[PDB]
């Protein structure tokens, strides 16, 4: 990318509106090609949506896929396969009372469990899907303006088009929340046997009220997004067997089945039905989004945060397709000529790093609350939340909060 | 292989003939190896017995020892796993004559856990280490390429070698790989200046700055050493091409500047060298070569003073060119078609899990699985574009000399 | 079919849509068809008790009995094996619109180990083979092809029906296939002239 325009760019983030997203081509072109495009037209790849990549007269998969609620693995981990929010009902697997697991080996194993549980449960919702769509759904426009669909002369909503590359999806929401959490007992329970599971649960049944002290010890256990290997080690384990399923059913389904990070804002609804968390997440709150931190968890600066992101990934394989990731930056910590190369320096380490996607928060916390107070004075403070660009005056309580209470890195 | 052969039905109509050979053939060649270093053992104890210095004696016994254990058996330690490697690179040789003299492999990377261990435990120092590397060297200094055909002693002038060593590059999981040995081979290569190994190292947008900082101290030294591959080029095209990413990233450099995946490569036909200056002569001489006189060589393009445009002048080359690489591609696919029915080679095949799999010797031409890298060689490529620039500036846009004028200069 | 089901594999992406749908169904057909023989247990019994007549109160009494066994269970003689077969030809009507209305197959072959064991051990004679053969026939005559669709009617007009039986030809292994069953079917045609069954035969060179 030539200096001159990363520049313009670096430019267009301290405006301070939210603008450009970022894709890294480094990542998306050989990942796409690896995957059956033909170099030329990867290379001519098309941002779609939030942060899809897409080939316009190769592509030729169209099903929304399933979103899944990782948080509720933990959960039902630790409370017999069900959810309070839902009381007495089996959701998910019953692997029993936790305080009876003697080993982090043995509790991880039944995190396992529950985790690959909902992911086969969720390959075969979409591959019914993918089934059902064909019978209510056609374009004919994107069809006729498509090479493939007219050589076949088959609709783009058909399930095989032959030539076609199918780049299907599947959600892993909560990522941060399950891997801080599982560290937290990881480190407190079981290594460092400074807490019993049966405190860390009255605790979490009370929303901490009364265990402050308990709330603050899991909230200082090793978190994703500090370039801390001990969590990120878990991160990565856990994305690792994820496309390890995911690898199975691709071979099942005849597409490619890619773990995706991308959350919309499905992680405000997804988080009001998991009480709290062994990280010290509260109950009802916002789950963590995409591949980014959990909320405030990140205490390192921006760059921990990508190498976080590298090395919680798996690239000696290839069913993964976006993570989004967001940071908020202080707009003291990216003003004038000195802070446009700080946020140029940090777009070249995180093209290096072949991440997929970037976005950059350059906002105050005190601009945010101002504008929480006397809305009429902020009606032109444009933010990112939940991926796109919004009037922050104009959000809901639930997503206002949700960006103010992410980390601001200040020494950028 | 035994274990293949007694899962095979011999009582069925084909698999004694289609599979039983490659089998014995693989059990003999295990025999042949290990028989030749258990050779080597009793010659140890026999000059040993024969040998007074009481030192010598007694390291002539540890190498006893060490050839009565690999390969028929794992390694147990950094001195028993390079004699090891030792052996088979040997055999190798016996084998066959791989070009280049058979390659060493990421030798950093499949020694360092045997180079870690005795470290750690004190049965080893980084000295003695760089001693038995080091004699690895001159002995294979002592080993050279025989060419008898003399255009092989031609293409390969004054004993011509590269038995690649590969340092550094990333895991199969597609992280930064470098360790101490990696390290280690680059002190050597400076405080051991001479032309062997070829040592080779794997770069890639990632490399630390204090390992390429190492590396350019190694440049800088004036050996002209270490040859440099770009992973950010090789690992996209060879994983584009059909190789799993995570051995793509696990390649070894091979010869001059070739990328081995040692479970996945099946191809192995030398390939076809084209003198493309010949086609700008021939363009220059209506299908003739000064050196051949009037022999018809290739087309008769005609006067080349007929050629009134750069267009028409450009289009005749290309008829030149393609017509050399045509009988390229047919010269080198009769020689894929030949050299099955003169070439084996048992002892790659036993390691290679392709082979074994399928039941078939390495230079069969097609292995299920495989991935085939073919090449043609592009020789004078800066003689022809700076030749045809000069004949399109001066003869047809600045129309400062005749095409007349430039073929008598060059006649004279 | 359950064991095929439980044979699947329920974990993966795509067995519990492609394949369990199918064996569920089948599972549930078996059900339908064994149901609705039950029923006519009952039917018999009911009306049995109903029935003064001491020798037709025996007959429907065996006929509960005997829908009790077929075609849940399989059948112990040929007078099982003549219902069970009469259970899936009318079930097959419930099913659908076979054109000619369903065939009956090879009656002579699959009917024949029954009709010979129990010739033999003296549970049945050739004359109450042919009568129960001959009841099929009288109300197989009272089931009519119903075409609504005009040019259904036109082109099998008069009640037009082949509800075909087959008698003789070869066995699988290409020999003669005649038994006595095979003469049984011909006599009775000849002895109950009518316009049910459709009776054709196999020829060969042999
Ligand atoms: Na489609
Ligand atoms: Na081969």
């Amino acid at each position: 990318t030539p200096d001159r325009f990363l520049y313009e760019i670096a430019l267009t983030v301290q405006d301070g509106s939210g603008f450009p997203k970022l894709i890294n081509d480094e990542e998306v072109v050989p990942l796409n090609a690896i995957k059956g495009c033909p170099i030329n037209e990867a290379l001519d790849y098309a941002i779609s949506g939030c942060t899809e990549t897409r080939m316009p007269n190769r592509d030729t998969y169209t099903s929304g896929c399933v979103y899944i609620n990782f948080a509720t693995a933990l959960e039902m981990l630790m409370n017999n396969g069900r959810l309070h929010y839902y009381g007495d009902e089996l959701i998910g697997l019953e692997t029993g009372d936790p305080t009876r697991f003697q080993t982090w080996e043995e509790f991880y194993e039944a995190y396992k469990a529950q985790h690959i549980n909902l992911l086969q449960k969720a390959f075969q919702q979409q591959h019914i899907v993918d089934r059902l769509r064909p019978q209510h759904f056609a374009a004919p426009l994107s069809s006729v303006l498509h090479n493939l669909c007219m050589k076949n002369m088959q609709d783009l909503h058909s399930e095989k088009i032959e030539g076609g590359v199918d780049y299907s999806y599947f959600e892993f929401l909560g990522y941060a929340t399950v891997v801080d959490s599982l560290a937290a007992i990881k480190k407190l329970v079981f290594e460092e046997k400074r807490l019993t599971m049966r405190e860390v649960l009255d605790a979490m049944n009370a929303n901490f009220v009364g265990y402050e002290p308990i709330q603050e010890m899991l909230k200082n256990a090793p978190c994703y997004g500090n370039n801390d290997p001990y969590a990120d080690s878990i991160a990565k384990d856990v994305d690792r067997f994820t496309q390890v399923e995911a690898e199975k059913s691709s071979r099942d389904r005849g597409i490619h089945v890619d773990v995706r990070y991308v959350p919309i804002t499905s992680h405000v609804p997804f988080g009001k039905i998991i009480a709290a968390t062994p990280n010290g997440r509260v109950a009802g709150f916002p789950l963590a989004d995409g591949s980014s931190a959990s909320h405030g968890a990140d205490h390192n600066g921006p760059t921990a945060v990508l190498l976080s992101n590298y090395h919680s990934k798996n690239y000696g394989m290839i069913n993964r397709a976006s993570r989004l990731l967001n940071i908020k930056l202080s707009p003291k910590c990216v003003a004038g000529e000195q802070g446009a190369k700080k946020i140029m320096s940090i777009i070249r380490t995180w093209c290096d790093l072949k991440l997929w996607h970037l976005q950059f928060n350059i906002v105050n916390r005190d601009t945010l609350l101002a504008a929480q107070k006397d809305p009429n004075s902020y009606r032109n403070l444009i933010v990112r939340v939940a991926g796109y660009s919004a009037y922050f005056c104009d959000m809901s309580p639930d997503l206002q909060n949700d960006i103010i209470d992410r980390t601001e890195h200040a020494d950028l | 292989a035994k274990a293949k052969l007694a899962g095979l039905d011999l009582t069925n109509s084909v698999d004694i003939w289609e599979k039983k050979p490659f089998l014995e053939a693989m059990i003999i060649v295990c025999d042949a190896i290990m028989i030749w270093a258990k050779r080597h053992a009793q010659l140890a104890r026999d000059t040993a017995a024969a040998t007074s210095d009481p030192v010598r004696k007694q390291e002539l016994l540890r190498m006893a020892d060490i050839c009565e254990h690999v390969p028929a058996y794992p390694a147990r330690n950094f001195r028993e796993a390079v004699q090891c490697q030792w052996f088979v690179q040997m055999f190798s040789r016996i084998e066959q004559k791989a070009s280049a003299i058979i390659s060493n492999g990421r030798m950093d990377q499949y020694l360092y856990p045997y180079y870690k261990k005795d470290i750690e435990e004190g049965t080893l120092t980084s000295e003695e280490a760089k001693e038995l590397l080091e004699c690895m060297w001159v002995d294979m200094a002592q080993f050279i390429d025989l060419y008898i055909n003399p255009t092989g002693n031609e293409f390969q002038e004054g004993y011509a070698h590269w038995e690649a060593v590969t340092v550094g590059g990333q895991t199969p999981e597609g992280e930064d790989a470098t360790n101490e040995l990696s390290y280690l081979f680059l002190e050597s290569k400076r405080e051991f200046p001479m032309t062997y190994p070829d040592l080779a190292v794997r770069i890639h947008s990632r490399t630390p700055d204090r390992f390429l900082y190492e590396i350019a101290l190694t440049v800088q030294d004036g050996s002209g050493f270490p040859k440099l591959i770009n992973d950010e080029e090789v690992v996209p095209l060879n994983a584009i091409k059909g190789c799993p990413i995570n051995e793509a990233l696990d390649y070894a450099i091979s010869g001059c500047t070739e990328t081995r995946m040692p479970n996945r490569d099946t191809y192995t036909s030398g390939c076809v060298y084209i003198n493309f200056a010949t086609a700008l002569e021939m363009l220059m001489n209506n299908g003739r070569l000064h050196y051949y006189g009037d022999e018809l060589i290739g087309l008769e393009t005609g006067d080349p003073t007929r050629f009134q445009t750069w267009e028409e002048f450009y289009e005749a080359y290309k008829a030149q060119h393609i017509n050399l690489l045509q009988k390229a591609f047919q010269q080198q696919h009769i020689v894929d078609r030949l050299r099955p029915q003169h070439f084996a080679a048992p002892l790659s095949s036993v390691l290679h899990n392709l082979c074994m799999k399928n039941m078939q010797d390495l230079h069969s031409e097609k292995i299920e699985g495989g991935v085939d890298y073919s090449y043609f060689e592009f020789l004078g490529y800066a003689t022809v574009v700076d030749s045809l620039a000069a004949i399109k500036k001066l003869v047809f846009e600045e129309k400062r000399l005749t095409m007349r004028e430039v073929l008598d200069a060059m006649n004279a």
